[PDB]
RNA sequence: AUAGUGGCCUACCAUGGUUUCAACGGGUAACGGGGAAUAAGGGUUCGAUUCCGGAGAGGGAGCCUGAGAAACGGCUACCACAUCCAAGGAAGGGCAGGCGCUUACCCAAUCCUAAUUCAGGGAGGUAGUGACAAUAAAUAACGAUACAGGGCCCAUUCGGGUCUUGUAAUUGGAAUGAGUACAAUGUAAAUACCUUAACGAGGAACAAUUGGAGUCUGGUCAGCAGCCGCGCAGCUCCAAUAGCGUAUAUUAAGCUCGUAGUUGAACU
RNA sequence: GUUGAUCCUGCAGUCAUAUGCUUGUCUCAAAGCCAUGC
């Protein structure tokens, strides 16, 4: 970051991270250029997949770990988590309670 | 970027702007369109003649739409074109499972500014009490919907409504604020209607009668990415079909004239504008000597280094006639290369909020896909390990399937929105909405496989000498798969010996290990069923 | 109000419980006020501990402080001195709350079925019904503490539900 | 000259008038004070002030009424300056208001005016607007019986100490207001507020939550032998409570001379 | 006056910025663009 707390990008793709548990389930991370900076940045997204809610080429809103950097674990190097698709806020596409907008 | 570049250049005053009013059937809608109309035109015309040009001045003209609440169809139609969502609202609504399930198809297909609208809210409350239930309709919608949009509310003062300050904020609100631009929208040339002649060539033999189509011309203004450009091209009539434009009409020395007369060789055109084939791809040249003694000296290239429309129809058939109505809006779309092809399409699905039922595979789906609504059968299949080793029955709550399906093929991998239709008299909206997603990506002759299951129950086990006491009664069948790979769902394959000729379930087989006795051991990857076209 | 310094720490966190198990309070929020304005009172004890006796300061301010303390029922007179009021505690302030006072003077068979009966337009000690569980009684006014002249346990009408179970009888038994 | 004494203005004559416990010149971004709150009087805020004084009503010169205007919320003319045109001519002064960070009713009181014991007042008074905050407390209280116990704590241990326990609508009467509604008080005519008969519970209830762990239960996955393996759905427990998170920041363990400069005996 | 071993013990605060979820009752939260009117 820059010292603030967030920063809103663009997908550009979708690439693979696997996992060990339960089995081999897909953990995933995606590709985000930042919008202010110009430098591509990698994220996470913490959930069962929900790489099907996102999209190619959609805005999302970046956010950090909360380590002073220091990825998590065996997710290699990622340092930044997902909150926000079109404005509408992950965690509530994952439960139900809003849908998501044409874009 | 762009596509919200290309829009508003050439839209001026005549390219009116879409308003539609969504509701009930049973409130004032129409009361309130003439009360609208009522502040723009002096002050007195209350005659409805929906759809018209409402001509606001110079600066910005304006065009109303509203459509009945029963309608299946162009209440998706109003949905995907339209600018300003004006709502009207009851004092009996927001629990109603029924009634307004339409909120999704606007907030999925493009959503435009929204409007609450409150009027019924006065004669049904009299007390303090109508403060907080209006304040609870805040938290429900449209607030929590969209950030950024004003709620309304207004007397009760059905017909002999006000003209005074009310519908000067409601004018303020739609003669301030503008919209925002819809992506898929701005890319394609699509069109409203206004007004409708029908030419018959007039009246003969081969004008009436079971299969005669007429040049019907039809009046309008233009919206998007510009239609006139060339004679012949295509266009969606909704509800109709497909269809291409016979004649369209607008109203709102040179070599480079020469080589576009076709009339003229191309050495007439190098005759006249001064003074041979693609199968040979280095060009010509002269002969050496004349390059050569030409190319003496090197000097020459010594500084090379450092609106509105009146459009022609041969349509529509004449069951069609018989369908005439008033005007209950239509519009016209513009279909693109590689969307006029048919295809076997790949999308990604899930299950829809305020739906409250389960999709098996057999039962046809309706689906609406830009401009196009198509009832088509969604088959859906999983992987489970990045390859697809089943597909499934129903799409539950547990997993959300990747559905494919045969129709119209369409590239640009949009968002798919699918009805479960309903009839005119079954819930109170004319859809119910089943599922929606995105085209993931376009796949002409894919084969789904369905692994089906030969039974052997185990029941006393070895790892080298392993019978199997239930599962076949054939012998040449295990005489034909003796040279392969048998398994369990546990995970410990097996290879069959040789039948030994007892076709009684009991025969030599393998495994690289012995197979328990709470197992399941079994063979698999079966038939790769076919996809039902419709 | 005010937060004390820590949040969790083991002997005051249950600490906690076994003044909302005796008292029965439903939010450390009541209990956190109540320390507040012990508080603000035991600064001001220590200052007059500093003067000079016979201080006007410490009669004045001093002795009207103490008999406040005897005028809300907490202080017992024989500990008249000024030197016990640096020896109170938490509970005396609870204990003068509306809500235990009830079940002291029999008539609650509980401390949480005394809650109830304070919020539903029940007993009042003066002629003003008290529906608020801290309303700190001063101590003149402990045996007006009764049941309302309305509502039952008092007399006079046996309520909707009594009269309702009188209802049912009339109905299906008699006509 | 004016309503009026008067260098206020004009001609003559004289060369004068102020000032060292201080004339004049000059800075205080506070347009000025009396005043209103916290109450050291030092200070903060307002002086755009509750009372008044100076400025300006597109910019100019002239002119008026009234005892009281220098009237612009009076007039003529000049100058920039734009609106209409039947093409002769006629006309207003470039203004507010709002966003960018939806404004209504009434003179019943006070006082003023009145063609004045009538009524009026862009004087005056009465409703719209609400997690940065914050305020009280409701979501249940008390009885009863038959089945039944390997129940709980400490050392993650090796093991030890203390057994007063819950699952069943078994089941019964209590008690209430969230809300539904006449009446009256309020009365700018008047809205809300202070009151109120009439209703109103056995869990589908009259529908709290954001969290957190958990060596728990399930499903067809590298990759394969001489034999044996590996890696969304069932609940349980812990937390504050109408409040609870998340990200960023933040708090606590080379030699010597010599100037500015600094410091330095005693004593009638 | 000078060499070793054994035993005991020890090695969180922020009104400070944005954002997410739910709240039955009560009180308190320009020198740009124009809706409009002369």
């Amino acid at each position: 970051f820059g010292g603030s707390s967030h920063a809103k990008g663009i997908v550009l793709e979708k690439l693979g991270i696997e996992s060990k548990q339960p089995n081999s389930a897909i953990r995933k991370c995606v590709r985000v250029q930042l919008i202010k900076n110009g430098k591509k940045v990698t994220a996470f997204v913490p959930n069962d997949g929900c790489l099907n809610f996102v999209d190619e080429n959609d805005e999302v809103l970046l956010a950090g770990f909360g380590r002073k950097g220091k990825a998590k674990g065996d997710i290699p190097g990622v340092r930044f988590k997902v909150v926000k698709v079109s404005g509408v806020s992950l965690l509530a596409l994952w439960k139900e309670k809003k849908e998501k907008p044409r874009s | 970027l762009h596509v919200p570049m290309v829009d508003r250049t050439p839209e001026d005053d005549p390219p009116p702007f879409i308003v539609a009013v969504v509701g009930p059937p049973g409130t004032g809608k129409t009361t309130l369109i003439r009360s609208l109309v009522r502040r723009m035109t002096k002050s007195t015309l209350n005659d409805i003649q929906g759809p018209i040009t409402v001509v606001s001045g110079k600066h910005r003209r304006l065009t109303f739409l509203e459509c009945p609440a029963d309608d299946l169809n162009a209440m998706i139609d109003i949905a995907k074109i339209a600018d300003l969502v004006l709502l009207l609202i009851d004092g009996n609504f927001g629990f109603e499972m029924e009634t307004m399930e339409f909120l999704n198809i606007a907030q999925h297909h493009g959503m435009p500014r929204v409007l609450g609208v409150a009027t019924h809210l006065d004669l049904f409350k009299s007390q303090s009490t109508l403060r907080a239930s209006k304040k609870r309709l805040k938290h429900r919608f449209w607030t929590e919907v969209y950030q950024g949009a004003k709620l309304f509310y207004l007397s009760g003062v059905i017909n002999g409504r006000y003209p005074d300050r009310e519908i000067l904020n409601l004018s303020r609100f739609i003669s301030v604020m503008k919209f925002r631009p819809l992506k898929w929208r701005n890319e394609h040339p699509y069109m409203l209607a206004d007004r409708f002649t029908d030419l018959t060539h007039p009246e003969l033999i081969e004008t009436q009668g079971l299969q005669i189509d007429r040049k019907v011309a039809i009046y309008g203004y233009l919206h998007g990415t510009p239609l006139p450009s060339a004679p012949g091209t295509r266009v969606h009539i909704a509800g109709v079909g497909d269809f291409s434009v016979a004649q369209i009409e607008k109203l709102p020395w040179n070599i480079g004239k020469l080589i576009y007369m076709d009339n003229i060789s191309p050495e007439e055109c190098i005759r006249r504008w001064r003074g041979v084939d693609l199968e040979k791809f280095v060009p010509y040249f002269d002969t050496f000597e004349k390059l050569a003694k030409k190319w003496k000296s090197v000097d020459a290239i010594k500084e090379r280094f450092l609106s509105y429309v009146r459009i022609v129809f041969e349509k529509v058939p004449m069951e069609f006639v018989k369908n005439f109505n008033p005007k209950f809006p239509i519009v016209m779309g513009g279909l693109l290369p590689t969307e006029i092809k048919f295809g076997i399409v790949k999308a990604r699905l899930r299950r829809h909020r305020w739906h409250k039922k389960i999709l098996k595979t057999n039962d046809p789906l309706v689906l609406s896909l830009g401009w196009r609504r198509f009832q088509t059968l969604p088959i859906y299949t999983t992987t489970d390990s990045r390859t697809r080793t089943r597909m499934l029955k129903y799409t539950p709550e547990h997993t959300y399937c990747n559905a494919a399906f045969y129709g119209p093929l369409c590239s640009p991998n949009t968002p798919f929105c699918g009805v479960q239709i309903v009839a005119n008299s079954d819930t109170g909206n004319g859809f119910r909405i089943a599922a929606t997603g995105i085209v993931e990506e376009i796949d002409v002759n894919i084969e789904i496989v369905k692994k089906l299951k030969l039974v052997g129950f185990p029941y006393k086990i070895f790892k080298n000498t392993a019978f199997i006491k239930d599962m076949f009664s054939s012998a040449m069948e295990v005489a034909r798969f003796e040279g392969a790979q048998i398994k369990t769902v546990s995970g410990i394959r097996g290879e069959i010996k040789r039948a030994l000729s007892k076709p009684e379930g009991h025969y030599r087989a393998a495994f690289e290990d012995k197979i328990l006795m709470s197992d399941i051991v079994i063979l698999r990857s079966w038939y790769p069923v076919r996809v039902k076209k419709f | 109000y005010s937060t004390p310094k820590r949040p969790y720490e083991s002997s005051r966190l249950d600490a906690e419980l076994k003044l909302a198990g005796e008292f029965g309070l439903k939010n450390k929020k009541e209990i956190y006020r109540i320390s507040f304005q012990l508080s603000k009172i035991r600064r001001a004890a220590r200052d007059l501990l500093t003067r000079d006796e016979k201080d006007p300061k410490r009669l004045f301010e001093g002795n009207a402080l103490i008999r406040r303390l005897v005028r809300v029922g907490v202080l017992s007179e024989d500990k008249k001195k000024l030197d016990y009021v640096l020896a109170l505690k938490v509970e005396d302030f609870l204990e003068r709350r509306l809500q235990t006072q009830v079940y002291k003077l029999g008539l609650a068979k509980s401390v949480h079925h005394a809650r109830v009966l304070i919020t539903q337009r029940h007993i009042a000690v003066g002629k003003q019904i008290v529906n608020i569980p801290s309303f700190m009684v001063r101590l003149d006014s402990e045996k007006h503490i009764d049941f309302a002249p309305t509502s039952p346990f008092g007399g006079a009408r046996p309520g909707r539900v009594a009269r309702r179970n009188a209802a049912r009888k009339a109905e299906a038994s008699g006509e």
